[PDB]
RNA sequence: GAAUUGGCUGUAAAGAUGCGGCCUACCCGUAGCAGGACGAAAAGACCCCGUGGAGCUUUACUAUAGUCUGGCAUUGGGAU
RNA sequence: GCGACUGUUUACCAAAAUCACAGCACUCUGCCAACACGAACAGUGGACGUAUAGGGUGUGACGCCUGCCCGGUGCCGGAAGGUCAAGUGGAGCGGUGCAAGCUGCGAAAUGAAGCCCCGGUGAACGGCUAAGGUAGCGAA
RNA sequence: UGAAACAUGAUUGCCCGUACCGCAAACCGACACAGGUGUCCGAGUGUCAAUGCACUAAGGCGCGCGAGAGAACCCUCGUU
RNA sequence: GUAGGGGAGCGUUCAGUCCGCGGAGAAGCCAUACCGGAAGGAGUGGUGGAGCCGACUGAAGUGCGGAUGCCGGCAUGAGUAACGAUAAAAGAAGUGAGAAUCUUCUUCGCCGUAAGGACAAGGGUUCCUGGGGAAGGGUCGUCCGCCCAGGGAAAGUCGG
RNA sequence: GGUCAAGAUAGUAAGGGUCCACGGUGGAUGCCCUGGCGCUGGAGCCGAUGAAGGACGCGAUUACCUGCGAAAAGCCCCGACGAGCUGGAGAUACGCUUUGACUCGGGGAUGUCCGAAUGGGGAAACCCACCUCGUAAGAGGUAUCCGCAAGGAUGGGAACUCAGGGAACUGAAACAUCUCAGUACCUGAAGGAGAAGAAAGAGAAUUCGAUUCCGUUAGUAGCGGCGAGCGAACCCGGAUCAGCCCAAUCAAGCCGAAGUGGCUGGAAAGCUACACCUCAGAAGGUGAGAGUCCUGUAGGCGAACGAGAGGUCGUUGUUCGUGAAACGAUGACUGAAUCCGCGCGGACCACCGCGCAAGGCUAAAUACUCCCAGUGACCGAUAGCGCAUAGUACCGUGAGGGAAAGGUGAAAAGAACCCCGGGAGGGGAGUGAAAGAGAACCUGAAACCGUGGACUUACAAGCAGUCAUGGCACCUUAUGCGUGUUAUGGCGUGCCUAUUGAAGCAUGAGCCGGCGACUUAGACCUGACGUGCGAGCUUAAGUUGAAAAACGGAGGCGGAGCGAAAGCGAGUCCGAAUAGGGCGGCAUUAGUACGUCGGGCUAGACUCGAAACCAGGUGAGCUAAGCAUGACCAGGUUGAAA
């Protein structure tokens, strides 16, 4: 018997064509194209994955030094404190508490302060 | 494209025939039998009746309003009729004339 | 062969871009004096052949 | 191939619109010009390669049409 | 300069100093010619011609001219001899059978054109070891 | 013994071709193609002659996109 | 983790078997935010209008982005180059749904050893009349060598 | 509130972007069959009485096809059928038919012109004759080769058969013997088959008993630049089965059993309730799915009158390549015996054994498939034949080459009438279940082209995504969940190929859809898995039954090795007996058939691509020339010999 593709092709096609959306031009249209820049966008997804997590702590970070740095500190100094402090280990949070309670973070200053000298 | 063969250019009724419609809308209506093509398997009875057009500029006046004419059937109708509904056929024999093979079924009367 | 050529297929947007000046610019209608059918700025109206008196025939 | 298709200096497979850094630049056309897109066109014609091909040559090899030559047929009789 | 001349050529990048040419030469061909086409003792061209003719090859009107080398190669010629095929000729060696027989191979001498060998030949291939350029020309 | 030849009467008169295009928009060129195609006729005036050249009879035709504009440049020309 | 070797599976057509579904709507197509570790699979809705899913087992013309791949459709260049000899053309009148282009009149201009006329070859009805107006006509046609129907071709002496 | 200043920020969209809605284009996909393919079986020649294949005709109307043949879509006779018919034809008019039309089965009768073509010519289908009979019309004859004459032959056949002639590419990783291969091709002869055939044989048993075919022997024996590679036969099993003569039942066709009501539906054949038939539940049709509605099926009947010698030289065949080369075969030369005779047995001799050449026929088993029937883990419109029909259109001077194209509906009920328009096209009305079927008629993907809406974009540097966050919008696997979209930030060098090294300014590619590449074969080899028997395992060809498998033991593999071989044998081989090779015991375990998979070999061997080589044919309508016969060259100048 024969066994032609009928149907097999244009659902597969479908598919990755369906994953093609806000994509400019023929990435969107063609399917040759589409799936061409897929490849690409799996570059992309894998990295991005690992990637938002060193993105985020950075902006962590800078939220932390700018805090210390309002109190006469700095993150690097800070940091030490608070790790001086063993007491203290927040690390996870610590930037939301700079953001919006500005009380609370004041006292991890002081208490930051004294671990250290 | 092959065409009434399925049988064997081969009918069940005369054009003279009265015979009841059994499947279809006009089930159960009788009528004598005006038309008989064996080969197309087509039935002119007094029964399906149509409402036909007319296109007839030039042919004879404009005037080619609507036709009252009964429209042909296959074998949606059940050939010959006498204890009031549709019948096969079983016993044959002669009448005066040897020649003639007559029909009949549960009686013996068409 | 055909000496220069074009490199790249021109896309839909870009074919497009180009044709933003390619619209007509509907005629001034005016409407005749007279035979009350509309016509063109310094020109006889078309319906009575008129342009003050009339000037061409119906 | 698809294009949302700038300049300089770099770097990169060693000649970058697509990488880095700096610079410049509102969106879109029309007429034009040929520097670039290692622009188009013909699966380099040079060059090397393939135990690839064909045309040509000769005292390359092997055969061969032709042709020269001994024998045997067709093919006989007499003299030395 | 080149080619004497009119002419001919690369349909579609070469028109020429290319080819052809009149003329000159070497040469082959005696007529069922050489030579050519062809399955072919067919047939035909050569030619319904006949050496003042026909084939081939070269040079290329006309003028004055065309030298030296015959070793190599080729062509024509001679033959004292050497070399050479089938065949004719069969001396010998060998197989087998008890035997006549039947058999396997086989020398010498004889046996053709060819080739080596000798002479010739240049408007033969050639050269300037077989000789080393006669005129004329020369940075073409 | 009714020849050939002449003369005048009658009778007889088979088959294929004939339209049209045919230097072309009807043929060959894939097209209604600036090429190609054998023969014949082919008027007048002027100019030694002529089938040359200019104009023109008869006859045929304005070439199946058109209309503005009056740039660069490109083609074919005139003058310098 | 490349060549490569090994393992487990998803999907397509056909087949045998079983369970079924379907004009109160099958396949196919279309949409989707659901499920599975992946190939994939389901729900709902929309179209369609007569056939078909699931499970086991069997067999294959069984899975495509590439081959300057093949067939077909459609894009780009782009409303761009061109519209085929630089022998012109003008107005009037007519016709018609519609006219630069068709008819007619008056002019103009180009050929005139031809761009006139008569054969031959070759072509085959292109001829004439009356109609037409899809497509062909490089534009437009009311017109045509295009389309439809009717007609036309005449030999003892001309060619054979 | 107002003026001035300083900041910041919104909205505009010529056009674009993403998403959604609706369309157009296009013809994928699904469904279908009107058409094909394969295998199995049947059947198998036509023609001078004029074929195969054609030209021109024949219609009331006729372009194409069909059928026919101036007696022309038909004429006569016989049979069957029993009411319709007037070909496809979707088409009106005229008619024909129970004094039996039509159609089907079987005969006849007419059969123009061409074609073997056949009076002669010819550029097929056209010219031109003569002779006999005849009232003109019209009829018959006029070809050569066989034979007295009757009567036979020319020509055509897809493949198959034998014969004459006979390649090269290719393998040999070059090539030359060799291979491809006596293959392809040409030519001849013939038939439904042919060929071959009745032992001067095979051959080693003093077995056999014509030929062909199949299994097997057996990749054995052997051949071989002993290379690539090529490759028998006897025995045995099997299909079929003969030896004779001379010379001295199936087509036409008829009969054929048994369901009714309600329900859903446009429509019943489906659903439901009770019912029957079955020697028939195979199959097609009927508005949807059918035992009982039609055609049929099982079963039965059935036709007037219809088929079933030796030699030398040269070479060669088969495993046969000059080998030790026998034997056949024959171009050249020679040339015997006649049964106390001849030929053979693989140079050759003798012995032993097998057989009678120099005359002819001979069925069956075998092969092929133009055609016919049946069937299918064959195709279903880019598939399948090239064709759902066409060897057409188109291409070519010719030989030759060569397409694509399917689908209204159940039924034409094919849309009267109205409206815009010259028309085309549409909108209605009506028909229909549906016109979401309207004749560019099933579904109607995608590329591609549009209209409308949402969110957006005119300081921007870009492999076009990706992650994060904010803004706007929306709520049918879908309200914490997202879905769409969008701003800004970060990050970010298409894909494939080829490659030390690809974003690469290296290759390929316009886009989409479909088509498109590791297969199949063999009683082949070797391995993994698996099963069945197991020291044993297994069938091949065939035969008989076939809604199906059984039989068939010929043969193949284990079962003993070692050697060059004789041969010997748990031993055997070198050798003269002692060292060793290979084998056995091994301490010792097993195979064989079928299957699926891995791999190998042999074939086109994963697909696609040469330049070229060979065979037979087509072309000098172009162009190079030759021959025959015609045609052509205005006008002017110069001024040779005589
Ligand atoms: C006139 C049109 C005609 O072109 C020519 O004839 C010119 C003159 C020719 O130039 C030439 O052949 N030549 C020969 C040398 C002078 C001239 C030349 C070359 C390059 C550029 N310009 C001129 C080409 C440019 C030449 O290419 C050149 O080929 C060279 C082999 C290599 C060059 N490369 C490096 C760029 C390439 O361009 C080729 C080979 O053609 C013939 C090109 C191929 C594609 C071709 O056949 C075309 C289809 C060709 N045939 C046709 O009908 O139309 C064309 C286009
Ligand atoms: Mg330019
Ligand atoms: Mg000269
Ligand atoms: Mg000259
Ligand atoms: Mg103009
Ligand atoms: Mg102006
Ligand atoms: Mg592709
Ligand atoms: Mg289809
Ligand atoms: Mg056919
Ligand atoms: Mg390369």
């Amino acid at each position: 018997p024969r066994a032609k593709t009928g149907i097999v092709r244009r659902r597969r096609h479908k598919k990755v064509l369906k994953r093609a959306k806000g994509f400019w031009g023929s990435r969107s249209k063609q399917y040759r194209n589409a799936f061409q820049t897929l490849l690409n966008a799996a570059t992309y997804e894998y990295r991005d994955r690992r990637n938002k997590k060193r993105d985020f702590r950075r902006l962590w970070i800078q939220r932390i030094n700018a805090g210390a740095r309002l109190h006469g500190m700095n993150y690097s100094t800070f940091i030490n404190g608070l790790k001086r402090a063993n007491i203290d280990l927040n690390r996870k949070v610590l930037a939301d508490i700079a953001a919006r309670e500005p009380e609370a973070f004041k006292a991890l200053v002081d208490a930051s302060r004294n671990a250290r000298q | 494209p092959s065409a009434g063969s399925h049988h064997n250019d081969k009918l069940h009724f005369k054009k003279g025939d009265t015979v009841i419609v059994l499947s279809g809308k006009h089930k159960g209506q009788t009528g004598k039998v005006l038309l008989a093509l064996p080969r197309d398997q087509k039935v002119v009875v007094e029964g399906v009746n149509v409402i036909t057009k007319n296109v007839k500029p030039s042919m004879t006046n404009p005037q080619g309003g609507q036709e009252q004419r009964e429209l042909a059937l296959h074998a949606s109708k059940v050939a010959l009729v006498d204890p009031e509904t549709g019948k096969a056929t079983r016993v044959r024999k002669q009448i005066v004339d040897g020649k003639k093979v007559r029909v009949a079924v549960a009686s013996g009367k068409t | 062969a055909k000496h220069p050529v074009p490199k790249k297929k021109t896309s839909k947007s870009k074919r497009d871009m180009r044709r933003s000046h390619h619209a007509l610019t509907a005629p001034n209608l005016t409407e005749c004096p007279q035979c009350h059918g509309k016509k063109l700025s310094h020109h006889i109206c078309p319906n009575c052949g008129y342009y003050d008196g009339r000037q061409v025939l119906a």
